[PDB]
């Protein structure tokens, strides 16, 4: 039944600052988001030049 | 309606072609050559144009006006580059593409191949009569040499070499027309490629496995549209530090040049990427057997397909054919060296062998070694 | 009118009526000493000229006639067997033998 | 014969990637051309303009393009007639054409130096050993007369005499004028000749490889990153019971 | 599957979808014939042009003289030059024709 | 055109992913990456390396014999 | 002999599309009679075998294996389209021969 | 919190990130340019013509 | 009045290990082939192995000394 049915553990892979089950994620969203957007920006100017 | 990404006549065909278009969520980095060698078309055309435009098809004027536009026209000497590296980068690529395709079975696809092959093809005769633009010496005794090779064809074979030349002799005629089919061909080459991917998409990419993989699809964007971005970047690399920091590395220094119609240069070597070839046809020591084998070492290509008897598409679990493929790499790289070296012993004999040794391996070898493979399997 | 027209273009092809048909070039033996060899610009390709000791004329004229992929002898190939004259492109693919 | 010598490696200061060229090394060897090699090779790829700004002020330039008197012409009668040299002339031909050249040499044609370091294996490594190199045939080798002995050349028998010894010339940046130190000029300059964006192509391919790194990376990043979500997906087959 | 290799081949299948089995009206007139024209006109113009290209010289120098050797001395070099000339025009022509069906009928929606 | 809905049919596999914003884009480099680089490398050097290593000797042997076939063989001239 | 019966569990090593997961059937080439064969798989015959397959698609996108202890041992091999497949082919051979007749 | 900041008033809105890239490239050109050139002729010092030049200038 | 760093050099590295037993092996082939007349050998060998060796030498330092 679906009952039965858990999603898998993800430490192995998450994000250090979203590995608490019990802490809102968004605090840190900002940051996680801010980042690769930032890496993202960064190859569009290097690119750019 | 709803979205005009899926409506519209023209971006209908962008979404369905790089955008939605379904690949496996397997294929490798062997599968990146594909938009590389897209890229180094659209590279050469452009770059291509640019040096056109500064160019002059006159014997009298050709070795002249290149170096005029390499030392005249600003950042020719750079364009120039790109353009002859490019070329090089060109055949890299559709080298290891023509490898992933063996390894993998993507033969098994045979217009999407087939048309493979005449790229390939159209790609050497383009590249060839580009090299004789700039009329340095080799440009003069390779034109001489290659147009020659259609002597072979009997009775007619003649009539078709003074078309080529438009005369009697390698000359002006012939250095404009050239010049001519190498402005063309580039397109030609674009247009077939459109009809390659057509063919390719009616069955989609292969991959590595060699299975069924429409359990598992993904747009291509933005999967390979970014990874083919990040492969772009990682040939970019070695072609730029080769073209900015060792030019002509992958040049002869004896089309420096300008073409003597009265003197072979002594040492007289075919561009890097003809080697292979050039070293199999000097091992026939007979005019037609010679150019016969040059033909067949490319027109075998077209057999291929035929000669597939393995149950499974790729050779991932085809340990023996992974053996032969490598061997059949390394005996490649072999004719090259070959090729490099004066006709002159050991190297005559082991030319022999290695162009014995190529077309066993892909006319006896795999075919063999795939039904043996087979029975192993208990089918 | 196809047939013609192909005849036509595929004509246009062939060389032009400006590629001549020239004649000949006058060469004293004397620039060329024995033993050597000398190339002249001629009907475009080059044209050898050799002056050759007895020391290879013998060799050139004692050779299995009968062994040779386009058999001749040396003597119906030349006329004074001091001097050897032929047109200076390899029949395999046009190069200029050394 | 069927053997030679391969030149030896020497450290030129532009050798390197990074390494651009001795411009005074430069200036100087353009001196041995004008001086002492102009009088049986022809440069003729490049111009006293191309000097401005690389190795000489424009007024030196100048200056050295007016010491030639160049044909020009029609005039109104339509004659051909000589003028001064303007920095938009190219380094003056020896000789009207191979024919005359060949003439004054024994037969010998002095080839253009404009692209020679490119059109022999070696370089400057191939020419600089060869000029200094010459020397007396070993036993069993008789050098034709007319021809000199250089291992170097191949075949040995060179038509070109030992163009330089010690104080040929008298640099006049004060550089004392010993043979293979002229040698070593007139090859950094052969270098320039055939290659003026020598420089500027090596400071490209240092922006180049930057840029190529930090872009690079940041592209390795982002695909991964998209990847991600296929990288670490898990999947499982629950069917019905 | 696909009967017929006219409809299912994916070349063909363009050949036939355009220029076989493509719906037409039945009334469309002569002023719809200069859409073809003017693509017989752009290949025959192209082929032309390709032929004396392989004639020509692009100098200041030589162009003029190169293109009276087309004509004078290479094969049927005249006929081609004349062909590309008045090709050229006839492609004006034809395209003028074009303009204007379009306009009258209301082609231009 | 569009190919994504025909491909094939699937019946009870369950997926599970993650935003790439929640996760990292090279993690465990050295607990699972290059433990599997070397994995990898070693499973397929025993198959390409030998042809290889094979044309190289045959390379150095060719080279190294046309080179010795250059130098003088003195009992030609102790006459 | 039992020569090419150890053979054939070499090979069945060698060739390792066990790492994957996957049966011998799993990797065969969808040709003309294999698709007909997958046709007549029973259902959760069929539904397994997508299942393997997906699973190493998985596999080779992330560059990885199953562990050891996952890897399908030679003996424990089901060829579960193999009967199918010969009955196909069998029944194409005889339309074959019959249509030549 | 730069990332914060940077992300919410930056990358968040497809325009401010336009334009960043614009203002971005700008100041980047600038510096990398000058940087390099920096880096290129100080592995050059004495050999470029703008070392040697003053030797034959005017005053 | 000058001396040119290369001969200074050449000579410095004529002392060399190998040099002298190349220089040595060629002024053999000299001596030999200089005397048998009516002969057939040459020295090009030896002369380019002591060459070879000799200007290795040379230009591993001849730099240091030039300009
Ligand atoms: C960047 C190099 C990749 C580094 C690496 O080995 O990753 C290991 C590792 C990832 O391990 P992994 O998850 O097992 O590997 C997944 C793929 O190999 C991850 O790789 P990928 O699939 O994302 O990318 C593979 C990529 C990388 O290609 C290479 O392997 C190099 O090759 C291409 O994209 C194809 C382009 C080839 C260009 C060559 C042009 C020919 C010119 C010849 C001259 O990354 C690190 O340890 C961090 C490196 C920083
Ligand atoms: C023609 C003249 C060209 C001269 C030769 C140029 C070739 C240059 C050297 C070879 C370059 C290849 C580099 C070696 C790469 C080693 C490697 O990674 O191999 C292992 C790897 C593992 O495969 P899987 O079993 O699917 O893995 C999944 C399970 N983990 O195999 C592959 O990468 C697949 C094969 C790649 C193709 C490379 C072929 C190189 C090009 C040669 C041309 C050959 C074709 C015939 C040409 C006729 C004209
Ligand atoms: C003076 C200095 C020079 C001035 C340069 C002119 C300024 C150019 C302005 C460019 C404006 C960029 C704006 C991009 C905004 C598009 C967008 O939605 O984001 C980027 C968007 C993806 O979306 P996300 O980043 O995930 O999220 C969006 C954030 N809300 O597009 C991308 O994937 C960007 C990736 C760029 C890199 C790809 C190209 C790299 C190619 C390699 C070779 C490069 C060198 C050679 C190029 C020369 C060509 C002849
Ligand atoms: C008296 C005329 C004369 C002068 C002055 C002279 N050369 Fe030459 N040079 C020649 C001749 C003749 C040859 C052709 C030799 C041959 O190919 O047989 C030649 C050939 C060369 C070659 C090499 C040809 C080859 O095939 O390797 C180079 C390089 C060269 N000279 C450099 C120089 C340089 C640099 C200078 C000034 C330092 C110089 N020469 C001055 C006459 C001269
Ligand atoms: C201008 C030349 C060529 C270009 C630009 C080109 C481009 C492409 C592209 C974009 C792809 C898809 C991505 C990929 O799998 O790499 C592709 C696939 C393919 N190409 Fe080419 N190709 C060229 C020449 C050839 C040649 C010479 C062959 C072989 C004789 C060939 C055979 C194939 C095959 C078999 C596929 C299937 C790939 C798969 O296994 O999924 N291509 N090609
Ligand atoms: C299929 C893509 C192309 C390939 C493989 C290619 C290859 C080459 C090669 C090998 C040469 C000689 C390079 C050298 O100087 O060493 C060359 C020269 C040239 N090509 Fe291309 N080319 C391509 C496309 C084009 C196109 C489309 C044009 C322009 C319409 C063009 C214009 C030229 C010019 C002007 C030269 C002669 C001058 C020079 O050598 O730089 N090429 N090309
Ligand atoms: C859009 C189709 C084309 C048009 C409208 C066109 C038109 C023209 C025109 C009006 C001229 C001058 C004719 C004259 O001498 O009076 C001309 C000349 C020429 N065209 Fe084209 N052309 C076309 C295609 C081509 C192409 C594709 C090539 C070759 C790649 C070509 C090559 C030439 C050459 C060599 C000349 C100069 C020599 C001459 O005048 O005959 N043309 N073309
Ligand atoms: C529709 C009408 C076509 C009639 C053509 C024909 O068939 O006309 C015949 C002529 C061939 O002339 P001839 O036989 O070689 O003259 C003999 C003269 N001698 C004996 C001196 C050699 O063709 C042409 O050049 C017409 C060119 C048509 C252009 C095609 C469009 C692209
Ligand atoms: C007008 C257009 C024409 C006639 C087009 C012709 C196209 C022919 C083929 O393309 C399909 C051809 C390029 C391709 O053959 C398969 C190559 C691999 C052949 C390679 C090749 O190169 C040489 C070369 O480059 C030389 O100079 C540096 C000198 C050469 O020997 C002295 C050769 C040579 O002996 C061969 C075989």
């Amino acid at each position: 039944v679906h009952n039965d049915v858990t999603v898998p553990d993800f430490s192995a892979y998450r994000r250090e600052d979203v590995m608490d089950a019990t802490t809102s994620s968004q605090t840190s969203s900002e940051d996680r988001k801010g980042f690769s957007y930032l890496v993202t920006a960064t190859a569009c100017v290097a690119t750019a030049y | 309606a709803p979205n005009i990404r899926k409506s519209h006549p023209l971006l209908k065909m962008i979404n369905n072609s790089l955008i939605d278009l379904p690949a496996p969520s397997n294929i490798s980095a062997w599968w990146n050559f594909g938009s590389l060698l897209a890229v180094c078309l659209m590279t050469q055309i452009l770059t291509g144009l640019l040096l056109a435009m500064h160019y002059t098809a006159d014997t009298s004027l050709a070795f002249s006006s290149v170096a005029h536009t390499c030392r005249n026209v600003q950042y020719g000497w750079l364009i120039r580059n790109l353009h002859a590296n490019g070329a090089s980068f060109f055949f890299i690529c559709i080298f290891l593409h023509i490898g992933r395709g063996l390894y993998y079975g993507s033969y098994l696809y045979k217009e999407t191949w087939n048309t493979g092959v005449i790229l390939l093809l159209t790609l050497m005769a383009t590249a060839f009569v580009g090299y004789v633009l700039p009329w340095g010496q080799m440009s003069f005794w390779g034109a001489t040499v290659i147009t020659n090779l259609f002597s072979a064809i009997p009775y007619i074979g003649h009539t078709l070499v003074e078309w080529a030349w438009g005369g009697f002799s390698v000359d002006n005629p012939t250095l404009t027309r050239f010049f001519a089919l190498h402005f063309l061909l580039p397109f030609a080459i674009a247009g077939i490629t459109i009809i390659h991917l057509t063919f390719l998409h009616e069955s989609g990419s292969n991959n590595p496995l060699g299975i069924s993989s429409d359990s598992d699809k993904i747009p291509f964007h933005p999967y390979y549209s970014f990874k083919d971005i990040l492969g772009l970047t990682l040939m970019l690399t070695p072609f730029l530090t080769l073209a900015l920091f060792s030019p002509n590395l992958l040049g002869d220094p004896e089309n420096f040049t300008p073409a003597n119609p009265l003197v072979t240069p002594p040492h007289i070597k075919p561009e890097w990427y003809f080697l292979f070839a050039y070293a199999i046809l000097r091992s026939i020591p007979n005019k037609l057997g010679g150019v016969l084998a040059l033909a067949a070492s490319v027109l075998i290509l077209f057999l291929i397909p035929f000669l597939h008897k393995s149950k499974q598409r790729t050779m991932t679990f085809r340990p023996l054919s992974q053996t032969l493929f490598w061997l059949l790499v390394a005996n490649l790289l072999i004719l090259t060296w070959i090729g490099s070296q004066p006709v002159e012993h050991p190297f005559i004999i082991i030319g022999q062998m290695a162009s014995l040794s190529y077309f066993t391996i892909l006319l006896i070898l795999f075919p063999t070694i795939g039904t043996l493979e087979n029975k192993m399997l208990n089918y | 009118a196809a047939k013609n027209v192909v005849t036509q273009f595929i004509s246009s092809l062939s060389a032009s009526a400006d590629v001549l048909a020239l004649s000949k070039i006058e060469i004293k033996l004397s620039d060329i000493p024995e033993g050597k060899n000398v190339a002249f610009k001629w009907r475009g390709k080059p044209l050898f000229v050799r002056h050759r000791t007895q020391a290879e004329i013998n060799q050139e004229a004692e050779v299995d006639v009968s062994k040779l992929r386009d058999p001749q002898h040396d003597l119906d190939r030349v006329k004074k067997p001091e001097w050897v004259i032929l047109v200076g492109v390899c029949t395999h693919l046009g190069c200029v033998p050394i | 014969g069927e053997l030679e010598l391969h030149p030896p490696a020497f450290p030129w200061s532009h050798g390197g990637p990074l390494s651009a060229l001795d411009h005074s090394s430069v200036r100087r060897g353009f001196q041995v051309y004008k001086q002492v090699c102009s009088a049986c090779h022809s440069m003729d790829y490049v111009a006293f303009r191309n000097l401005i700004g690389v190795t000489h002020t424009e007024a030196e330039a100048k200056a050295l393009a007016e010491e030639v008197e160049v044909q020009d012409g029609p005039d109104e009668n339509g004659e051909l007639f000589m003028r001064p040299g303007k920095i938009s002339d190219y380094f003056p031909k020896p000789y009207p054409n191979p024919e005359a050249a060949r003439a004054a040499n024994n037969g010998a044609l002095p080839p253009d130096l404009s692209y020679i370091v490119n059109a022999r294996h070696g370089g400057e490594d191939y020419v600089f050993s060869l000029l200094t190199g010459y020397c007396d045939p070993p036993a069993g080798v008789v050098v034709r007369e007319g021809l000199h002995y250089n291992p170097y050349f191949p075949g040995q028998a060179i038509g070109m005499a030992p163009p330089i010894y010690n104080e040929i010339l008298e640099y006049d940046d004060g550089t004392p004028a010993t043979m293979s130190q002229i040698a070593k000029d007139v090859c950094t300059f052969l270098r320039w000749a055939a290659e003026p964006e020598h420089d500027q192509r090596k400071r490209m391919g240092l922006k180049m490889l930057l840029i190529s790194a930090l872009l690079t990376s940041l592209l390795y990043y982002m695909k991964r990153h998209k990847w991600s979500v296929l990288k670490s997906r898990k999947m499982a087959y629950r069917p019905p019971k | 599957m696909a009967p017929n290799i006219r409809k299912s081949h994916p070349l063909l299948k363009m050949i036939n979808n355009s220029l076989i089995d493509l719906p037409a009206p039945s009334n469309i007139s002569a002023w719809w014939n200069f859409g073809s024209l003017l693509a017989v006109c752009l290949m025959t113009q192209i082929l032309t042009g390709l032929l004396l290209a392989m004639h020509y010289t692009a100098d200041t120098s030589l162009a003029f003289s190169s293109v009276a050797h087309t004509c004078r001395n290479v094969q049927y070099g005249w006929l081609i030059r004349n062909l590309h000339a008045n090709g050229a025009s006839f492609f004006f022509i034809c395209i003028f024709l074009h303009i204007g069906r379009g306009l009258y009928y209301g082609s231009y929606l | 055109g569009i190919h994504f809905g025909n491909l094939a049919r699937v019946r009870h596999i369950i997926t599970y992913s993650l935003s790439p914003f929640e996760q990292r884009a090279i993690p465990n480099i050295f607990s699972d990456a290059l433990p599997n680089v070397w994995r990898r490398f070693s499973s397929q050097v025993f198959k390409v390396a030998p042809p290889f290593l094979g044309a190289y000797l045959l390379y150095s042997w060719g080279t190294q014999e046309f080179e010795r076939l250059k130098r003088k063989n003195p009992a030609d001239y102790e006459n | 002999g039992r020569l090419m019966d150890r053979i054939r569990k070499w090979y069945y090593n060698a060739a390792g599309f066990n790492k994957y997961g996957l049966m011998r059937d799993d990797t065969l080439y969808e040709d003309d009679d294999v698709k007909e064969a997958l046709k007549r798989l029973p259902e959760d015959l069929y539904n397994e075998r997508m299942f393997r397959i997906k699973r190493a698609l998985d596999l080779s996108l992330k560059h990885r294996i199953l562990p050891k202890e996952q890897w399908v041992k030679y003996e424990e091999d089901k060829p579960y389209l193999e009967p199918y497949l010969k009955e196909v082919i069998r029944e194409r051979l005889e339309r074959e021969a019959w249509n030549k007749k | 919190a730069l990332l914060r900041q940077a992300y919410s008033a930056l990358f968040r809105r497809t325009s401010t990130f336009a334009l960043t890239v614009v203002l971005g490239a700008v100041l980047f050109e600038r510096a990398f340019d000058q940087g390099a050139d920096a880096i290129f002729e100080h592995l050059n010092e004495g050999k470029l013509w703008k070392h040697i030049k003053h030797k034959y200038e005017a005053s | 009045e000058l001396v040119d760093p290369l001969t200074t050099i050449r000579e410095h590295c004529e002392q060399t290990e190998k040099c002298v037993k190349a220089r040595e092996r060629l002024e053999l082939c000299d001596a030999r082939v200089s005397s048998r007349s009516h002969t057939e050998e040459q020295c090009t060998e030896e002369l380019f192995d002591f060459l070879h060796a000799r200007d290795h030498c040379v230009a591993h330092k001849l730099f240091n000394k030039l300009k």
